[PDB]
């Protein structure tokens, strides 16, 4: 595995039993991500909400498909934030099914 | 029918094996629908003439290779029908009358396989 | 060049709006069945999600001025890595909507 | 038909109202199938007046079993359709059921050829015969996809190629070479 | 007989007999049966793309609903019936649609038999 | 004619010479009401000019009602389809307000008997009472979302009901059923 | 064709004779890019009959860079099919390669205005010229995305304008400007 979150986040991943190699090293974590799922030799490849890529295609385009996920969305930071759930929904109802 | 008689003497009656090849058959056509109409019989045939069969009987059956002779009339129609409709007069009757056919389309001639 | 036939291409034509106009009838509540349990899955999908994300993390952003030191400790102990080849559970589906894998972590 | 249309009064007074009417497509027989049939598009209206002799002399199933074989033939038309419509994008066990059983019956029972004796000939057996193995092939299928069975090992018998070798098989030989058949196909069903 | 009941239609069902003489119940129970039927020859076709098992209970019934009625009510071949006999099929086969998926007859009718 | 193509002499030639069609669908005509008129595949090339003449003659803004309401209708029609797949649920109160309003239109005012001697013969000083209701509960419907208003409170409201008993009473009664109806509809927009 | 198919015996008969042909289509049109023709409509017999006189006037590189114009929009026609299909962004990068190439094809080139007169007039110069201008973009392109780049840039590039000056630049004063911007062609877009 790897989670690619906040440096300080990132941190309480890569602790046994889980298997991260997160940071930041950009504002959407391309310097990283990119290399990184290029070879797919992780079992689970997830990036956070407070990154994500703004340009998904950029990624696609790259690791060319891939039968195991990406992008799975955590919060990537705790302040008591439950956002998550209405953003995710409405993520899902601008890209695809009925509109508004 | 003027030319395969010339076949006839050639083939079977000075024993030489004569390739006949016959072309524009569409232009045969122009010519068989004039008669079709301006003489006093009808049409019958989805706007072409009636008696057509027997025009493109005469033509085609007189050919063949004959047993007691060496020599023959292999005769080659090369058709230049309108269009690549199948209910055109043309490729109607010809179909029939022969035994084992060729066709050229236009999936293999944007390939610029000739 | 290439031109429809009139008296062989009739027959085809006639039962060619039978054909079409039928099948596009059912193809439209094909996949209306599926959008419709997929909300189901969405909504019900975050509702671990905000109740665990916080009580995960609840230690681990009060581990780290305590840790850095202590990393060492809490990794040995603990169950050693997932494997980075399919420590997942992967699971292959053939559906409508094309052959999706999924999976379980 | 001169202009090419299967719709006209000559055909429908007497050669489409008498006991079988048959039809022909042009890629149809090009294949392999010499003369060639549409399945669908083609019937007979005689059929209830030829169940006695075939009751009696043949077999007290032969009049079942040739409904039952034109049932599935007639049935993959169903979905024939909506392969040209927007296709299967989802493949599962009842699908390619029909329609890969449909394809071997198209296959090998359906082409023919009458240039070759071996392809064909006057003999009640050699129909009576590959029949009952399509038949056979059929059975077990049904029984093998609910156990779990994929239908993409169903293909990889090799007793699929056994009934696509019993179009070639000599006449006289048949009678001998069917019974030794029947026995392989539920063999390399069962077991798997 | 092949006889579809879809494409079909009488214009004159009620300016021929009345209520009574056909039974009371059979007019409406005419315009049940027609939507029951016509709403399975739909998921025929997607049997086994989708499946029956990815489908609503509803229309798991619906289908079974149409291959029983093919076999008993069209076909019976040369085999005689009377109108109360075919309400008689009508109903068995009615019985195992829910009360909640009757709304084509009155509460007259679904209390007159299931 | 038994289907009608536009390529039929009979067809093309009629198309012409009249104003109107006033067609009635089969979908519609299932569903037992008469008017079945299905508004979307109608027209009347007429409207334009009685304009004038409707306001002169019948009342003041009977003109601007008819012309104006269609609309609704029509705002409808393209949004049901498979947008509204199961109602709207996952919807803003913009696009539930159109069928809260629909509702009462198609299930009151298109529907109407022709076997109830209440409503079979019914005349403008009735017919533009309805109409103006109608209008007038859009006026205070849309902008019941503005307030903060669900559709839960709009589908208890005894208006809509007063709406279907306006018709379920004649012309006669017509004078005093529109007082009470009329003004219950500002009182019930004005208790939410 | 009075009836707008080639069907018509009036237009058969024009179908009769050979030798040079071609297909002005009415959708080419209205984009007011005179003169439309289809390379899938029409073919000619004096290519090979007009060799020599080519190889001999016009240059020895006349009946060879011909040959590679086509071959870019051969592979336009059945790349077309695809795109309306599914578009060419969920397809690789060499696919939208050549179908940019074609942009310039009409754009700059089956625009002939003949209401400007630097396109009223052509000739084997202003033929030759801009031939050359495509071949160069052709096969530095091929390679530039060979190592990593995307169509979507290069698009921003300063290339793309570059190659559409044919419209721009004069005929008797064209010597001038065919040289000069040829050379930045495989310059600069590989330092790029």
């Amino acid at each position: 595995m790897a989670v690619i979150a906040d440096p300080e986040t990132a941190q309480g991943f890569r602790l046994a039993g889980l298997e991260g190699y997160g940071a930041s090293s950009a504002e959407e974590a391309q310097s990283l991500l990119e290399t990184l799922v290029e070879r797919g030799g992780y079992a689970l490849v997830a990036v956070d909400e407070a990154l994500l890529p703004d340009p998904e295609r950029a990624v696609e385009r790259l690791m060319r498909g891939r039968d195991l996920p990406v992008l799975l969305p955590i919060a990537g930071l705790k302040e008591a934030f439950q956002g998550h759930d209405v953003e995710g929904y409405m993520r899902e109802l601008v890209r695809k099914t009925i509109g508004f | 029918r003027m030319a395969l008689t010339v076949a006839e003497y050639l083939a079977f009656e000075h024993d030489y094996h004569v390739l006949v090849i016959l072309t524009d058959m569409t232009n045969y056509c122009e010519a068989l629908r004039e008669i079709g109409a301006a003489r006093e019989e009808i049409p019958g045939r989805r706007g072409y003439p009636g008696y057509m069969y027997t025009d493109l009987a005469t033509i085609y059956e007189r050919a063949g290779v004959v047993e007691g002779k060496k020599g023959s009339v292999t005769q080659i129609p090369i058709l230049s029908m309108p269009d690549d409709d199948r209910t055109h007069p043309i490729p109607d009757l010809t179909g029939y009358i022969t035994e084992g056919q060729i066709q050229l389309s236009r999936e293999l001639h944007r390939k610029g396989i000739y | 060049s290439q031109v429809s036939p009139t008296r062989m291409n009739l027959l085809q034509r006639r039962g060619q709006l039978r054909l079409a106009q039928k099948g596009v009838d059912l193809l439209k509540k094909k996949r209306d069945a599926l959008v419709a349990e997929f909300f189901g899955l969405v909504r019900e999908a975050m509702e671990a999600r905000k109740a665990l994300d916080q009580a995960a993390k609840e230690a681990y952003a009060a581990l780290l001025l305590a840790q850095a030191f202590d990393g060492p400790e809490v990794v040995a102990g603990a169950a050693l890595g997932v494997p980075p080849l399919e420590g997942v559970e992967a699971e292959v589906e053939n559906v409508w909507g094309s052959k999706v894998p999924r999976l379980k972590a | 038909p001169p202009g090419g249309d299967m719709s006209e009064p000559v055909t429908q007074s007497t050669l489409r109202i008498v006991g079988a009417f048959w039809r022909l497509d042009a890629s149809l027989a090009f294949r392999r199938h010499f003369p060639a049939i549409n399945w669908n598009g083609s019937y007979s209206l005689f059929t209830s007046a030829l169940d006695p002799w075939y009751r009696e002399n043949v077999a007290e199933d032969y009049p079942e079993l040739r409904d039952a074989i034109s049932e599935l033939l007639q049935r993959e038309a169903g979905l024939q359709e909506i392969v040209q419509l927007v296709g299967p994008d989802a493949l599962q066990d009842a699908e390619r059921l029909v329609i890969e059983v449909g394809r071997i019956i198209r296959e090998d029972f359906l082409q023919q050829n009458a240039y070759h004796e071996v392809d064909a000939y006057c003999s009640m057996k050699k129909a009576y015969g590959i029949m009952k193995m399509i038949l056979a092939f059929y059975k077990e299928a049904e029984a093998a996809i609910k156990r779990g069975v994929s239908i993409d090992e169903i293909l990889q018998l090799p007793v699929l190629e056994r009934i696509g070798r019993a179009r070639y098989v000599s006449e006289e030989e048949f009678p001998a070479y069917f019974e030794e058949a029947m026995k392989e196909i539920q063999g390399a069903f069962k077991a798997l | 007989p092949p006889i579809d009941p879809l494409p079909s239609l009488s214009r004159l069902m009620n300016n021929g007999v009345g209520k009574g003489k056909t039974r009371e119940d059979h007019k409406q129970v005419s315009d049940q049966l027609y939507s029951a039927y016509a709403n399975g020859v739909d998921i025929r076709k997607l049997v086994a793309i989708i499946g029956e098992d990815a489908l609503t209970e509803n229309d798991r019934r619906y289908l079974q609903f149409a291959d029983a009625f093919e076999r008993f009510f069209i076909n019976q071949g040369q085999q005689n019936r009377s109108i109360e006999e075919s309400l008689q099929i009508a109903w068995a086969l009615l019985s195992m649609l829910p009360q909640g998926e009757l709304k084509r007859i009155s509460k007259d009718h679904i209390g007159k038999y299931y």
